[PDB]
């Protein structure tokens, strides 16, 4: 159905959604290097109650569903000596586009997801975002972009951007791949994104669509090292671009 | 001075809005790009204000404008951890990110969102959406994180703009105005387009403090209601 589903199954061990979750959500608890983790993936649901969210989009149920699943873990580990890691497997084409979505406050639903992920991170849950496919726009903000560490597969299908290539073409009246290729923050490819300093690591894989055994081993290893790298350390976003740095220095001087 | 043209809030540019809302004589602009970041007082209380100029690039955010907002929110959180109750006020007139800096703009939005959640362990962030641009894109998700969202009749708030909806979902299927948002509980107050009224509402909401059960904490309830 999608790369996100393929990698969820490979890493977590199961394929079917949990009883209480939307079918567009895969959630599973497991262990990594003896450390408690929860895998989360948004995946396509052709039977989504919302017609505009039947191709893997982060819509109303996905936003609030993520919030609920993350808050569930946060509340359960409130007293635990070990806060479980949240491993976001990211392959999301876009947010849902629709009039019912807007009327019912899809911006608020996605805010719910962001708030839960951020609160979990601030509370000491290690968050790792694993980009195995598309990581687009508001869907990525809601599912992945609050991570302590971002890891991407080094593959042409892995793309981070704020809008679809089709949408960008329309606004620049266009061919756009060509134009975007010379401007790194505008480019869709993962090498360009990596040059921004926003990834902790990139990982090549043999069969990106269904990981090989060696792939699974390499990715599990890398996730393990990300987890080790986070624990006990500062709880800021991974990204934490000289212009940005200058801005923050000037603000502090002038505050 | 008693007439609408002299009392209007939406008629003001971003910098004028910022000066009008902060206590008289306290307005101090930092990094004097399309975003105004200003320090000042709100009813005697330490404050920072970030206002996006929607008349410039449609208020599209880039690396610098994005970092100005994120950094202002980050320093306000730092203040609070140092015992200084700094309040952040966001004037959100924006339609998304600049295509030419697209991924830097998006990353900055994630940092803005993170900083809002961090700051709201200490102080409510108030977001004011007055129009005429309104608030669309990744920054509408930021609005959804804020403790209080105040809108005017001319305000629109949503994730996707009209054009991208029609191009993706069609001319029709078989919504985003301030009044609608207030009626459906997605905005906390519906304000007259009046400077004194906007300023007083902002101050009342800061004085109210952190909400006990904000919309972001109601996922199970929204899920039930959608299930209906």
């Amino acid at each position: 159905a999608s790369r996100g589903l393929a990698w969820f199954q490979a890493l977590a061990g199961s394929l079917a959604p949990r009883p209480g979750d939307p079918a567009s959500l895969r959630v599973a608890d497991a262990e990594l290097d003896g450390y408690p983790v929860r895998f989360l993936a948004v995946v396509p649901d052709p039977d989504n109650p919302f017609p505009r969210a039947r191709q893997g989009e982060v819509g109303l149920l996905e936003g609030w569903g993520l919030a609920a699943a993350v808050d569930e873990a946060l509340e359960a580990d409130r007293e635990a000596p070990r806060k479980r890691a949240l491993l976001a497997i990211v392959d999301v084409p876009s947010q849902a586009y629709g009039r019912r979505e807007e009327a019912l406050g899809i911006h608020q639903a996605l805010a719910g997801a962001v708030d839960a992920y951020a609160r979990a991170r601030l509370a000491g849950h290690p968050l790792i975002g694993l980009l195995v496919g598309k990581a687009m726009s508001g869907a990525f903000l809601a599912h992945g972009y609050q991570a302590n560490r971002l890891i991407a597969l080094h593959d042409p299908g892995v793309m981070v951007h704020a809008m679809g290539k089709a949408a960008a073409a329309r606004i620049t009246l266009r061919e756009l791949e060509a134009l975007a290729a010379k401007v790194p923050p505008m480019a869709y490819d993962i090498d360009s994104y990596a040059s921004l300093g926003l990834l902790w690591r990139t990982l090549p894989v043999e069969t990106v669509e269904v990981p090989s055994t060696a792939d699974l081993v390499r990715v599990r290893t890398c996730l393990g090292e990300a987890l080790a790298d986070i624990l006990g350390g500062p709880r800021d976003l991974g990204g934490r671009r000289e212009a940005s740095a200058r801005v923050r220095r000037l603000l502090r001087e002038q505050w | 001075a008693r007439l609408l043209a002299l009392r209007s809030f939406t008629e003001l540019g971003a910098r004028q809005r910022a000066r009008a809302l902060l206590d008289a004589g306290s307005f101090r602009e930092l990094l004097d790009d399309g975003v105004v970041v200003a320090r000042g007082l709100l009813d005697g209380q330490p404050a920072v204000l970030a206002a996006i100029e929607g008349a410039f690039q449609g208020g599209s955010l880039g690396e610098v404008s994005g970092a100005k907002i994120a950094g202002a929110l980050e320093l306000a959180a730092e203040d609070n951890r140092n015992g200084v109750p700094t309040r952040a006020l966001l004037l959100l007139e924006t339609g998304g990110v600049r295509l030419q800096e697209a991924n830097l703009g998006l990353a900055a939005i994630a940092e803005i969102q993170a900083a809002i959640v961090d700051l709201q362990r200490y102080q409510p962030v108030v977001a004011v959406i007055a129009g005429p641009v309104g608030c669309f894109g990744g920054m509408s998700i930021a609005a959804g994180l804020c403790s209080y969202v105040l809108v005017t009749r001319e305000a629109r708030l949503g994730l996707n703009g009209p054009q991208v909806i029609e191009q993706e979902a069609g001319i029709a299927e078989y919504l985003t105005g301030g009044e609608q948002r207030f009626a459906s509980g997605l905005a906390d107050a519906y304000l007259a387009d009046d400077l004194d009224e906007v300023r007083t509402s902002v101050l009342a909401y800061f004085a109210k403090g952190l909400p006990a059960r904000p919309r972001c904490r109601r996922a199970e309830d929204y899920l039930r209601r959608l299930g209906d």
